[PDB]
């Protein structure tokens, strides 16, 4: 198992950021790498023990450290909208380097200003009636619209269960508004199930949102809700 | 290391064979051939490894001509889920590793085979209010294109596939939705 500390940051230009690697393998390789559109998988950083660090293809802008083995640290002295990345690291065994197992990810988005963070809204569109009889299934789609960064992930629950069969949710967001650099998104799914289910008016269908957005430690001072990390869920019960 | 190349990106439907060649024609006599398989929102995954033989396994075959100047990944009957990128990297190995240079990767696509496409739009009212709606384009054939939105003020989304795993049914589908109520759900896709 290889952990990276968290899933999704979001931080201000200038601000000392620091992402960790963790794994208890007693690995002596460890690796820090981003991986961008266009760009593939970019090596920044390994370390091949305790207290040893190497540069790697694209070291500008990172330093490192190791002081346990288990800990492999990516630093980011004072961040730039140009590290905004997905980041993974990776670890490996001396006797098997070729073999690395990496962690999970880390989506760090860094803004020059906070003032564009929003919170998605989220609403259920309901089954057609044309589909219904047509094809005696039920398609419910969920929009999530008008957040900003793009940090959402969104997953449908059925009778508080989550439910993944018949699900499908966009791979890439939309920006709402093209043309403008910090455009708000807007991202879609859908959940299909049977005709007969939908029409169960006991069946509870939520499509739950979560935002990865402001800490306790940001300031926030607009009259609109502090854009926090949160969970926002549109919803609908079966009609017959 | 070796300097690796490989396509871009690559087609492909579910259930057929998919074959991956890779050219590295600089490979020294103690570079092994490695690739590895990255699932989206997921890092790598080593998936085969090859020296001057053909090696199977679970996952894949990998197939190395006499003068080990190219290699092909060959991916068996390929599942949805195999959409991926999948990485070809020739170096040293073991106690001897040094660095990978993962580069781009091959971007596979694996599309669905729709048993009986039945294409229609259809609109779906908020559960909310009616105020507003969405337009649902769906179980059209997998060769079927969804064109992005000309319009700044529409949205279509890209083609999604779904998995009603117990019905053993897939079925296409992308959204479409505006700003606007005048907009019909009739010319939305069009």
């Amino acid at each position: 198992k290889v952990t990276q500390s968290s899933r999704y940051l979001v931080k201000r230009t200038g601000e000392k950021v620091f992402l960790e690697c963790v794994q208890d393998m007693d690995h002596e390789n460890m690796f820090w790498y981003r991986q961008d559109p266009g760009l593939g998988l970019r090596l920044i950083y390994f370390s091949y023990d305790v207290k040893m660090k190497e540069k790697g293809d694209i070291p500008e802008g990172y330093s490192v450290s190791r002081e346990k083995k288990e800990r492999f640290s990516l630093i980011l002295e004072s961040a730039s909208t140009n590290q905004t990345s997905m980041y993974l690291c990776a670890s490996s065994q001396r006797q098997e380097g070729d073999t690395q197992y990496f962690g999970p990810g880390t989506r760090l988005t860094v803004l020059e200003d906070l003032k564009n963070v929003f919170p998605p809204e989220v609403a259920v569109f309901e089954p057609s009636e044309a589909e219904i009889s047509h094809t005696q299934k039920a398609t419910l789609v969920c929009l999530a619209t008008g957040f900003y960064p793009d940090h959402v992930e969104l997953s449908w629950w059925v009778n508080g269960k989550e439910v993944h069969s018949g699900v499908c949710t966009d791979p890439q967001p939309l920006k709402e508004q093209p043309a403008l650099n910090d455009s708000r998104y807007a991202l879609s799914s859908r959940l299909r199930v049977s005709a007969t289910f939908w029409q169960n008016p006991r069946n509870h269908f939520r499509c739950q949102v979560q935002f990865y957005g402001l800490s306790e430690n940001d300031e926030w001072t607009q009259d609109r809700a502090k854009p926090v990390t949160q969970i926002v869920s549109a919803e609908a019960w079966g009609r017959a | 290391l070796a300097k690796t190349t490989q396509p871009i990106s690559m087609d492909s439907y579910e259930g057929q064979e998919v074959n991956i060649t890779c050219s590295h024609n600089n490979i020294a006599t103690n570079d092994y051939i490695t690739w590895y398989q990255q699932f989206p929102s997921q890092g790598p995954r080593f998936i085969i490894q090859g020296y001057k033989t053909k090696v199977t396994n679970e996952v894949a075959s990998l197939f190395i001509p006499a003068d080990r100047k190219s290699s092909t990944l060959s991916l068996p009957r390929v599942s949805l889920s195999d959409t991926a990128v999948y990485y070809c990297l020739v170096g040293e190995i073991l106690d001897n590793f040094n660095k990978f240079y993962f580069g781009s990767g091959t971007k596979l696509n694996v599309k669905p085979n729709i048993q009986n496409p039945d294409p229609a739009v259809y609109q779906l009212r908020d559960s909310k209010s009616s105020d507003k709606s969405v337009c649902l384009f769906t179980d059209f054939d997998s060769q079927t294109n969804v064109s992005q939105s000309k319009d700044s003020d529409v949205y279509i989304t890209d083609k999604c596939v779904l998995d009603m795993r117990s019905m053993d049914f897939k079925s296409n589908s992308a959204v479409a939705w505006s700003n606007k109520s005048d907009f019909a759900c009739a010319n939305a896709f069009n």
